[PDB]
């Protein structure tokens, strides 16, 4: 319940889909070579990929329902 | 009721009767991780007291392995309160 | 079954690098992360040369990484930030040669979590406090200081905690002596996750807040907080007190923002541009890195763009106010992770990808200068042309291997030993590189030597000399004296008949030995001689700086040693062995002693002995040993004494020295007999054996690496104007001068340029060329670059209408002749969408490009293969499967194509067939039974070749997402799904068709699979992980009212193996590294790391490594303070393998812990290290 991320009955998808994605980014910031990989496959600079993650981490799956 | 804030400095200290024990699942089973208590715990009238029941305190508290493994050692100041 | 884990090259990739005294001694030195591992560097100042001092697998996520010293200090402590839970405090100790961990302060839950602090980490510039803070929510604040004894100690830390609350990063305000302050680029989310019509998304600011630690309070206020006009990336901590302003520096996309606390206006410039820049004009620009360098009068930035180009910050300053940044073009160097300013006035960049680079900062500094207070229109922007280095001055490259994208294992050179051929690079720095075992190979100098040569020496004239003064050749029937650079007759008074040995007697004096007797030779005209008694003749004979012994006709041996004034006397005593000497060998003397003590006597009794020359013991015997076979040769050395023992056959021998010799260790070194030589390296003293092969020392640990190079038959040590430290060595004729590169690396490379990242390459069968497929996103082909480049240069023209028409005209010109490599400067990024690709065939014995085929734009290749069809026989075909205008995010394609090429003229050039339409992306291509299978994203086909178009003869469509792979073997396909991991199908002649009859339990996100057996697949997955799926036995292969098992199919493979490499592997190879040695499971990592994984043979084996690893988990837990068990276990529990890089930390232990795990484990540490030596060298070096 104190901890973000934990979810109870009346989560919807929407809020434990955003809890994925903002939980995602933050393990892609933190494995240096699961951004290793975004960076060589979108032809990209790290500190670019590290930006655009930080930037979706706001609203990562469009407004809420 | 575990304090369950940030753990500090402080080291968490068994009276006679509660020793061996691990203090969040009562083991007496391979005591492995030094308990850490937050300040609060350690201040004042409370230096030195018993983690789990508030006695004076002869020995130090220790995390069991199990609760090691499971990074219940993390959860923060486990004085019962 | 069960598994052994061994790294061979560590990771090359840097993330992180910090500057400090970490051995508080003036010296500069870096801290590298290279994700997995720690590492220190020592860029030596005179050379220009950068040294690894000590490298530490600290099995666990280096996320963040601070030097800092407490005031009034020497030494700079490393802090670490990691998915640990920890933050821990490391000091550098020099005599160890060790990171000592000097705290360990645990605040949460380990893994990279998203509201665990890790990820950033700032420092109290004067060193009394750190912060920890998390991505979202959590910063912890821990105030340093030193207790009456000067040992670092750290509070209890203080929070700082604001819900829904993303930080982008974290700095600590150097305030002087004030309370410590933290900047934090921060975000709210929490109106974005409460609207619904998007808007507050849209108008959050990012904010720059001031946490305030007080001192005196013992908490911290968010004392300062305001919007930003736009997102910035990055801080950059600006000096203060009475080195600078303070405040902080806002990189943000397009400007650099100067921002204080107090009566401070926003100062704010755009970062310029590139004239004539090539890339899509939407794109904005970041700087992606920075450093600071601080003197006593002044202080800079150097900030790095995406391009590459670095730019010089200033601030111009009235009173404390700063009043404008000025920004300088400086130079254009590779994408950088990090940038250092040493000290000594050096620049380390650590490349994002590919190699590193010390340069040497020639000037700080016609070139216009930038300035936040010059008058600058609205949308308008600076320019700056780029162009080569003018202030930095290559140094130092660190050859590295990161990215590896698609490695593969074969002797394609015929040499014998395969060649690990890697594809590394991304963009214009994409490259092949060669990949082979051992030590590279430098000519100094060459020459070719009449008749039959066979023996060659290597001599000084004075003990004091800094290089030798003679080579001595040998031939079947004479000897030969030359320079170090010639025949030289000044000195030389070398006998003409054939020769066993010549050396430095003395000082200043020399001695020959030949069959006859002994001649000494003098630096002065001046000759002694001696004779051998009787009828008898010399046979082997050894030497020492003050000594000589000699092994006469039927096994005597006879002693001489040198009294002060400068000559020989022979000893009183003689003494006969009880077989005839073979060889002979005494070890070198210590520079505060007169006489050496020990002999060693290899005999045609197949054993060898030790004897001492002390006249306390004088001829007596001290020990001997019993051998496989007759000895060919011997060398006692130091590094701590050992006897070396090269045999008629090719196994040598190594065991230690003493009145008694102790423990032992033999390897395959080859099968001529194995002669031993002298060496001189890194300073140190060491051996050549002859492949030939030099036996060293390096962290604590030794090395029997070959040297990649010719056949040599006799060698020696060498110094000289020419080549310092190196060797004069005899193949055949051959007379050569020759050095060595490198100490501690395990594979040298060759580099083949490449000019879009690989992504994948084959082989053909029938004259090993590579056909490698190049592709980028973002990326112009060629011919989109010139038409691009051309319509800029017309618009460049009609831009102007006056005379300046002329002027334009010029410009233009100039312009489309000016031709910046990309290797330098940066591809240019073409927008999102945009791809470039190529085919290219090259031959890997030297990379010349045999054909070149560019494909169209926005065409992307993700495929290929080389194969036959059945229905044509004999020709070869090359498929490559692309995309048309592929999206990446969100996912979107326009289809696909599949182009043949027949490859000809014995496979040197791709001839275009056709192109086969298809309607999602051919991702995977796989000869299959005289035909084809191709993954069309979720679709497996079967096609035969036809003529005007692939046929598709056969189809599933019930694989679950997008096709990554397909591999086979017989009747048998197993599909590697982009997330379901892996299924096998069966395909069947008669009936025509493809069937599921098997699948995994468990998500696995596939990057690369090997078929290890006709049941069973190696995985690697995005998440760093390996695995190994088996089907169970008596799976069946042969087969609205079926529905599987849950959701799948109706069998199931199971996980037999788990393990987290730590690093992200697009490559498994099963493979036989060395030759006449066991196979094993190869794989590389996206950081540039290869390792092996290997079969234990028996239980006796495996269970020893199991305690080892048990022991070692506990008595030498990992440095950053994760547990090991829990980071193998990192995404599913670790099954069947072992970690030999942690097993292997067992020799970097104080003696004492090493004592303690080998008393648990029933040995001596000796044995423990032979056993871990042991089966690191039965499956690869
Ligand atoms: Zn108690
Ligand atoms: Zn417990």
């Amino acid at each position: 319940s104190k901890y973000i991320g934990t979810g109870h009955a009346d989560t919807t998808k929407w809020e434990w889909l955003v809890n994925q994605h903002r939980d995602s980014y933050c393990s892609y910031m933190g494995h240096f070579d699961l951004l290793n990989y975004f960076a060589i496959a979108e032809n990209e600079s790290k500190a670019r990929v590290r930006f655009n993650l930080m930037e979706k981490m706001l609203q990562p799956c469009g407004p809420p329902a | 009721i575990f304090c369950r804030k940030q753990a500090g400095v402080a080291i968490g200290r068994l009276c006679e009767k509660c020793d061996g024990k691990c203090v969040i699942c009562d083991s007496y089973v391979r005591p492995c991780t030094l308990v850490r208590i937050c300040d609060e715990c350690n201040y004042g009238s409370y230096q030195g007291r018993c983690v789990i029941c508030g006695g004076p305190g002869v020995s130090d508290a220790y995390y069991c392995k199990e609760c090691t493994i499971q990074e219940k050692d993390r959860d923060g100041c486990p004085k019962i309160v | 079954m069960f598994l052994y884990n061994l790294t061979l090259q560590r990771a090359t990739g840097i993330s992180f690098a910090i500057h400090g005294n970490f051995s508080g001694t003036k010296q500069q030195e870096i801290v590298v992360s290279r994700g997995k591992i720690l590492e220190l560097l020592r860029p030596d100042p005179n050379t220009g040369k950068v040294h690894t001092l000590l490298t530490v697998e600290v099995f666990g996520v280096i996320r963040s990484l601070m030097a800092f010293r407490l005031t009034g200090g020497t030494k700079d402590y490393i802090v670490v930030g990691s998915d640990s839970g920890r933050i821990v405090i490391l000091e550098y100790q020099p005599s160890k040669n060790m990171f000592e961990k000097i705290h360990q302060e645990t605040f949460g839950k380990s893994g990279c979590r998203r509201i665990v602090p890790g990820q950033f980490l700032a420092v109290d510039p004067k060193g009394r406090a750190v912060m920890i803070s998390a991505i979202e929510k959590q910063k912890l604040v821990y105030i340093l200081n030193r207790d009456a004894a000067a040992r670092l100690t750290i509070s209890s830390p203080l929070e700082a905690h604001k819900a829904n609350t993303l930080v982008y990063h974290v700095v600590g305000v150097d305030v002087g002596f004030e309370n410590p302050m933290f900047a934090c680029l921060e975000m709210d989310y929490e109106e974005a996750d409460n609207d619904p019509t998007g808007e507050a998304a849209a108008n959050t600011q990012q904010t720059l807040t001031f946490y305030e630690l007080d001192l005196g309070l013992n908490h911290v206020v968010r004392k300062y907080s305001e919007p930003l006009e736009e997102h910035g990336n990055f801080l950059i901590t600006v000096p203060g007190g009475s080195d600078g302003p303070s405040g902080v520096l806002i990189c943000s996309e397009n400007y650099i923002t100067y921002k204080n606390f107090g009566d401070q206006p926003d100062i704010r410039c755009p970062i310029p541009r590139r004239r004539n820049d090539l890339d899509d004009p939407e794109r904005g620009m970041i700087f992606v890195c920075s450093a600071t360098h601080k003197t006593k009068s002044m202080f800079f930035f150097l900030a790095q763009t995406e391009q590459g180009d670095i730019f010089k910050i200033t601030l111009e300053t009235d009173e404390d106010m700063v009043t404008e940044i000025r920004l300088k073009y400086f130079d254009t160097v590779p994408v950088a992770a990090a940038m250092c300013v040493l000290k000594t006035g050096f620049l380390f960049v650590a490349s994002e990808f590919g190699n590193h680079y010390l340069y040497q900062i020639a000037h700080l500094g016609e070139e216009p200068e930038f300035s936040s207070a010059m008058p600058l229109e609205e949308g308008d922007t600076f320019f700056f042309q780029p162009r080569p280095l003018k202030n930095l001055v290559l140094v130092d490259e660190l050859d590295s291997l990161s990215p590896i994208l698609f490695c593969q294992i074969a002797d394609l050179a015929n040499e014998d030993t395969p060649q690990l051929y890697v594809a590394c690079g991304r963009g214009p720095r994409s490259s092949l590189r060669v990949l082979r075992h051992g030590l590279e190979v430098s000519e100094m100098a060459v020459s070719e030597l009449p008749g039959n040569p066979n023996a060659v020496w290597t001599v000084r004239r004075h003990i004091e000399d800094e290089f030798d003064a003679y080579i001595i050749v040998s031939f079947v029937n004479a000897t030969l004296v030359l320079s170090i650079g010639e025949e030289v007759t000044d000195s030389g008074f070398l006998g003409t008949t054939p020769t066993l040995s010549c050396s430095l007697l003395g000082d200043d004096a020399l001695v020959q030995v030949y069959p006859d007797g002994i001649r000494h030779i003098r630096a002065d005209k001046r000759v002694n001689e001696w004779k051998t008694p009787g009828k008898k003749t010399i046979v082997k004979c050894a030497v020492n700086q003050r000594q000589v012994v000699i092994a006469l006709t039927g096994g005597e041996l006879v002693y001489f040693e040198m009294d002060p004034s400068g000559q020989l006397n022979e000893y009183t005593e003689r003494k006969e062995m009880s077989a005839d000497v073979v060889c002979m060998s005494l070890a070198n003397v210590p520079p505060g002693e007169q006489r050496s003590r020990f002999l060693a006597v290899g005999l045609v009794d197949n054993t060898v002995r030790i004897i001492s020359l002390d006249p306390s013991d004088c001829l007596q015997p001290l020990s001997m040993q019993a051998l496989p076979a007759q000895p060919e040769s011997l060398c006692i050395v130091e590094m701590f004494l050992y006897l070396n023992i090269g045999l008629q056959n090719g196994v040598l021998l190594r065991t230690v020295l003493d009145p008694v010799t102790g423990d032992l260790s033999d390897t395959r070194t080859g099968s001529r007999p194995v002669k031993l030589f002298r060496v001189r390296m890194q300073g140190q003293e060491a051996v050549l054996a002859m492949r030939s092969w030099l036996s060293y020392s390096y962290q604590s640990r030794f090395h029997l690496t070959p040297l990649s190079y010719e056949t040599l038959e006799f060698a020696s040590g060498f110094a000289s104007e020419q080549c310092p430290e190196g060797i004069v060595a005899i193949s055949t004729n051959t007379l050569r001068i020759l050095a060595l590169e490198k100490l501690g690396a395990v594979f040298n490379q060759v580099a083949f340029p490449l000019q879009y990242t690989p992504r994948k390459f084959v082989i053909h069968p029938e004259s090993n060329n590579l056909i490698i497929i190049e592709t980028d996103h973002n990326a112009y082909t060629e011919a989109t670059k010139a038409q691009r480049k051309q319509q800029m240069a017309e618009e460049m023209v009609e831009a102007a209408g006056e005379d300046e028409r002329e002027l334009a005209a010029e410009m233009a010109a100039a312009f489309l002749n000016e031709n910046l490599p990309e290797s330098i400067f940066g591809a240019p990024k073409a927008g999102n969408g945009q791809w470039a690709s190529v085919i290219r065939v090259m031959n890997p014995i030297q990379g010349n490009t045999l054909d070149l085929v560019q494909l169209e734009q926005n065409e992307a290749a993700f495929s290929v293969a080389v194969c036959r069809f059945s229905n044509t026989g004999e020709d070869w075909y090359v498929l490559v499967g692309v995309a048309k205008d592929l999206i990446l995010n969100p996912r979107s394609v326009a289809g696909g194509f599949v182009y043949t090429y027949k490859l000809v003229n014995n496979g040197e050039k791709l001839e275009f067939l056709h192109k086969t339409p298809v309607e999602e992306v051919p991702a995977a291509i796989a000869p299959f039974q005289g035909r084809v299978l191709i993954g069309v994203g979720k679709l497996l086909r079967v096609y035969d070749l036809g003529k005007k178009k692939l046929l598709r003869k056969c189809e599933n469509k019930h694989i679950a997402n997008y096709i990554s792979g397909i591999q086979t073997i017989g009747h048998r396909v197993i599909v590697s799904d982009v997330q379901e991991s892996f299924i096998w199908v069966r395909y069947k002649r008669n009936e025509n068709q493809l069937i599921i009859f098997a699948d995994d339990t468990y998500p696995r996100w596939v990057t690369t699979a090997s078929l290890l057996d006709y049941d069973t697949v190696a995985g690697a997955d995005k998440f760093g992980n390996i695995c190994v799926v088996r089907l169970p036995p008596n799976t069946n292969d042969e087969v609205l009212w079926d529905r599987g098992l849950l959701n799948g199919a109706s069998q199931k493979a199971e996980v037999i193996m788990n393990y987290h490499v730590g690093e992200t592997v697009l490559s498994l190879q099963k493979t036989t590294l060395i030759p006449g040695g066991s196979e094993s499971l190869v794989y590389t990592t996206l950081s540039g790391g290869i390792g092996i994984l290997v079969p234990f043979t028996s239980h006796e084996d495996h269970d020893f490594f199991q305690h080892v690893e048990m022991h070692l988990r506990s008595e030498h837990p990992p440095l950053c303070g994760r547990d090991h068990l829990s980071f193998r276990s990192y995404y599913f529990p670790v099954k069947n393998v072992i970690d030999g890089d942690l097993c292997e930390q067992f020799n970097s232990m104080e003696p004492n812990k090493q004592k303690n795990v080998s008393e648990e484990l029933d040995r001596t540490p000796p044995e423990v290290s032979k056993k871990l030596e042991d089966i690191r060298t039965r499956y690869a070096f």
